């Protein structure tokens, strides 16, 4: 009952997730999106090089959403 | 100048038309387990001129993205490498896979394997010599070569290896080979060619000698640390091998087998920069360097490298320890895409705005 009211995003920005954060958090989420992708767990998107990174569902479900976009 | 970034098209597990990078003067490669990493290590040593052979694929063609599954993606694959210098238009070196023949290229005009080798050479790019790249599993082996190796690299770097052949016909004209070698004229055709060799040798190993030291101590960040390069044959240096003995900081005299691995890293960086000193490549490639390395030798390197990435190298680094990679300027980070054979693609990440503190 508690796990049906987390309800999220359509997209994360990697560059909002890293807002305030120093360079080794910030780095930790850039790998982790690396290895949410190789999951199948979101799709990626990234307009240009440095540009923001966009995490979108992808086609394999994935536990505990909720810590690594936080 | 600075490699500002690879461009790749159908090149093993790179499918497609891809950018990598662009390069700051501190960059790390890194990313799940996977074959991308150590195809992009592929992709640069091809276009910086590797023979197929040690590519890890039987024939050129096998190169084309799709080849694993006996299914190519296209009938031509490239690795593309756009070089900058301050004042200078970007000069492009590529090279393309065409009709299972390697076809070599600067600024998109064709060009032969010798004129592109001449050409990376006057950048600094050796491309026999190759002291600008370090593999995954191969750091520690700078430090720990058989002596007679080292002498070759520098036979190799300073060109007195091109003198060997004439060396070699002088020395038995003097009677080299007879039970009891005896002429005026041919002990001074012999001494000549033995000064001409030793001359080239040494302006390349008297520089790295010179050097190694400072260096050495630079990177483990200490005044007691000692790093030496000697001849076993003085008058001869070329004839034998080249010792490496280094005095780890702090700690008391071993005979370099007994370091660490980590030990035996830095020395070799140490070897590796010091080369660097008498003739420069313009960036670096290095392979997982930080495998044996603690925390605090991590520091110390990555340390002497961003000092150093300043405008007088550019280092482009793999790694998997996030205590070495947080400490490059940005990040290329490596990632699979589902298919017939697996797919990578990269994206790229600035750590400059963000404090490395707290």
């Amino acid at each position: 009952q508690r796990a049906l009211a987390k309800t999220g995003a359509e997209s994360i920005s990697l560059l909002e997730l890293c807002r305030n954060t120093n360079r080794k958090q910030a780095a930790a989420k850039f790998y982790s999106f690396l290895v949410l992708k190789k999951q199948q767990a979101i799709e990626l998107t990234q307009e240009e090089p440095y540009s923001d990174i966009i995490a979108t569902p992808g086609p394999r479900f994935h536990g505990s959403l909720e810590v690594l976009f936080q | 100048g600075f490699l500002k970034l690879i461009e790749i098209e159908n090149f093993k597990s790179y499918k497609g038309r891809q950018i990598i990078g662009p390069f700051q003067r501190f960059t790390a490669i890194i990313g799940p387990n996977g074959s991308g990493k150590s195809n992009l290590m592929d992709a640069i040593s091809f276009v910086l001129g590797e023979k197929t052979s040690n590519l890890r694929v039987k024939t050129l063609r096998d190169l084309i993205h799709g080849a694993p599954v006996g299914k190519p993606a296209a009938n031509r694959a490239f690795v593309s490498m756009v070089y900058s210098e301050e004042g200078a238009e970007d000069r492009t070196f590529a090279r393309v896979i065409v009709g299972g023949s390697s076809e070599y290229k600067i600024n998109n005009k064709v060009v032969q394997l010798h004129e592109y080798s001449e050409e990376l050479e006057k950048l600094g790019i050796l491309i026999k010599a190759r002291n600008f790249l370090v593999f995954q599993g191969a750091v520690e082996s700078i430090a720990m070569k058989n002596p007679k190796e080292r002498t070759a690299l520098f036979e190799e770097i300073s060109r007195s290896g091109e003198l060997a052949q004439e060396y070699d016909k002088r020395k038995k004209e003097m009677g080299s080979g007879s039970l009891v070698p005896r002429s005026g004229s041919a002990k001074q055709a012999f001494e000549q060619i033995k000064k001409e060799r030793f001359d080239r040798f040494n302006a390349c190993f008297e520089s790295v000698a010179t050097n190694i030291d400072e260096i050495y101590k630079a990177l483990s960040r200490n005044s007691s640390a000692q790093a030496f390069l000697g001849p076993e044959n003085p008058e001869e240096p070329y004839l034998d091998g080249i010792n490496y003995n280094c005095v780890a900081p702090g700690k008391r005299f071993r005979p370099m087998d007994n370091l660490s691995g980590g030990e035996k890293t830095v020395a070799a960086l140490a070897l590796l920069f010091a080369i660097h000193s008498y003739k420069p490549a313009p960036f670096f490639v290095l392979d997982q360097i930080d495998a044996a390395l603690d925390n605090t030798n991590i520091g110390k390197v990555a340390n002497y490298i961003k000092e150093q990435s300043t405008c007088n190298f550019q280092a482009i680094v793999i790694s998997l320890k996030e205590e070495f990679y947080t400490k490059a300027e940005s990040l290329i980070g490596v990632y699979p895409e589902q298919g017939d054979c697996v797919i990578s693609k990269v994206l790229t990440f600035d750590l400059t705005k963000y404090p490395d503190a707290n």
